[PDB]
């Protein structure tokens, strides 16, 4: 999770063009309708019991835009990613007792929701320094749990 | 995978991949071994540099068998029995590792057919690629 | 679990528990909760402190299962479907979960049975812990 | 994997007990007995073909005590485990390649060999440190992955 020079402007250039309304979005929808375990920490957002109602449910879009404005913040901070997300890592722990495998799986699906969205610009190399990022992103939101 | 709904939309995906198979296995491979180097170790017999005539032989192979699995839905341990025998008895292949190319063929079909591929669609390959890596990894006893 | 040697060794290892089941699936309970506090917020409504009657009855019910399973080696989707649904389906059981419990029961039985629990018998009963916890987690559809 | 001075406490008093040799033989063992493929690390060392050839490896077996030996470093040193193991790392991770969950597997079947030998002396209360001890130690020899 230590980028080349190249792979830090890689990642730049690719987070300029993200929608985080659009994409982020997607990215919690489709984390809770690929790992449908994932709907028990939201039942408070209202209906979640179909695939159809989770990519309805304006609450899991809106809150998806929240989580992708956080991933920005790691990868505009990339030297001190524990710091960055200290505070979240304690919710995650500590009140939401969220496993945090769980990170591993959303940061999954938003590799493959910037897949989708920008084509053969995602080349080999572009995703293999995002996988630096999220896997990043996941182990410092894991941190107030080691 | 297993459910009629499942069998379906994995059937749908895999006839819109149909003729790209054996290019976007070879992706998926290329993807793997750059975003997850760890995995490289089990292929120091192959040039895994990009254009890799090795990577995109083995690229139309794992295709094939894909193909072969999308037709056998329902005895996909019959139809990858000596798959089986070949990734846990003779390579001993480290379970994490299917779950890595799991992944990069979901980021390289998303990639190449993004409209095809809904979360609907995703869910259900992402079922499918479950059940054939635990099918290869059943002898795991 | 499935292979006929795997069978054997759980069928004689869970004889071996006997009348101990309920006892040690309740320890095996609170070595989950006291050690993977995590797992603990899927009983808000129970008492969870050591000696606790809920965490007793419920060990009751869930070594019930387990031997219910163990007499069922051949048909345990069909034999736990209701649970299956009630896991997955209501309560959301997050799969890592279902490693906890059973390493925890590993654990339970490795020492109050120290004698018993070699290597073999080790590989067999998590093997079938491995599947038990499958056809718990078989609706993540 | 922070520990309370209780816990810190317990950790020491079941580690003088341990028998290096004899635990740590019988934890890689059973390691590679019950997850197969982690045997392919050590086809160096010979006969691996079933159960019975690993648990009759006499290398596999003196290797488990240096393993142990390792472990022991760790519970000795829990305020700087990423320092006590940032070799090991590099050597699992950039010279061995080994997946980092299979850290994890190890740490679950050292608690099951420290259950098998202590026996009622192994309470949840005592499991509970170890776990944290394990969890500690995978995470560090992980570091260098991160
Ligand atoms: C790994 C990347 C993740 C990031 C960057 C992230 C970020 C965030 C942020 C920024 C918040 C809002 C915090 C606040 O406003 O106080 C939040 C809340 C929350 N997160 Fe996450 N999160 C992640 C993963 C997950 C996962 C995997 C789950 C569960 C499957 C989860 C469950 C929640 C829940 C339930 C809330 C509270 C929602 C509410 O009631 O409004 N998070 N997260
Ligand atoms: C969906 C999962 C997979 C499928 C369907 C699959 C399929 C195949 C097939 C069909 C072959 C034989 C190729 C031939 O006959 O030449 C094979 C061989 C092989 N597989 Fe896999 N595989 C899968 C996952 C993996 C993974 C995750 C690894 C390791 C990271 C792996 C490592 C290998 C190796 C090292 C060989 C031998 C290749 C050679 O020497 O040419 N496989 N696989
Ligand atoms: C081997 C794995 C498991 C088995 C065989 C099993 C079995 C059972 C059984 C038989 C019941 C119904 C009890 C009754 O009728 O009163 C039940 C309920 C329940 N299970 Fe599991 N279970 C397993 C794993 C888990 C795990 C890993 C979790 C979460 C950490 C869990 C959480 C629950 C909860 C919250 C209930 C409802 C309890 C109540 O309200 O009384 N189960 N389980
Ligand atoms: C998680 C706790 C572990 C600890 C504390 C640990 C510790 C050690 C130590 C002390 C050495 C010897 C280093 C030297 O003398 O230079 C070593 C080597 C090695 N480790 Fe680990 N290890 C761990 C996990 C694993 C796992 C899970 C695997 C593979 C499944 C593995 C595979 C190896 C291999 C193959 C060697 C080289 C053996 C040889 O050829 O002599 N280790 N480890």
């Amino acid at each position: 999770v230590n980028l080349t020079a190249a792979e830090k402007t890689q990642v730049a250039n690719l987070w300029g063009k993200v929608n985080v309304k659009e994409l982020g979005g997607e990215a919690l929808s489709r984390l809770l309708v690929v790992y449908p375990w994932t709907r028990r920490f939201f039942e408070h957002f209202g209906d979640l019991s179909t695939a159809d109602a989770v990519l309805h449910n304006a609450k899991v879009l809106a809150h998806g835009e929240k989580v992708l404005t956080s991933f920005g913040e790691g990868l505009k901070h990339l030297d001190n990613l524990k710091g960055t997300f200290s505070d979240l890592s304690e919710l995650h722990c500590d009140k939401l007792h969220v496993d945090p495998q769980n990170f591993r799986l959303l940061g999954n699906v938003l590799v493959i929701v910037l897949a989708r969205h920008f084509g053969k610009e995602f080349t080999p190399d572009v995703q293999a320094a995002y996988e630096k990022v999220v896997a990043g992103v996941a182990n410092a939101l894991a941190h107030k749990y080691h | 995978v297993l459910s009629d709904n499942d069998k379906t939309n994995v059937k749908a995906t895999w006839s819109k991949v149909g003729d790209h198979a054996s290019d976007y296995v070879a992706e998926a491979l290329e993807r793997m071994f750059f975003s997850f180097p760890t995995t490289k170790t089990y292929f120091p017999h192959f040039d895994l540099s990009h254009g890799s005539g090795q990577v995109k032989g083995h690229g139309k192979k794992v295709g094939e068998a894909l193909t072969q699995a999308v037709g056998h839905l329902d005895d996909l341990p019959s139809a990858l029995s000596a798959l089986s025998d070949l990734h846990a008895h003779k390579l001993r292949v480290d379970p994490v590792n299917f779950k890595l190319l799991s992944h990069c063929l979901l980021v390289t079909l998303s990639s190449h057919q993004p409209t095809e591929f809904t979360p609907e669609v995703h869910a259900s390959l992402d079922k499918f690629l479950s059940n054939v890596s635990t099918v290869l990894t059943s002898k795991y006893r």
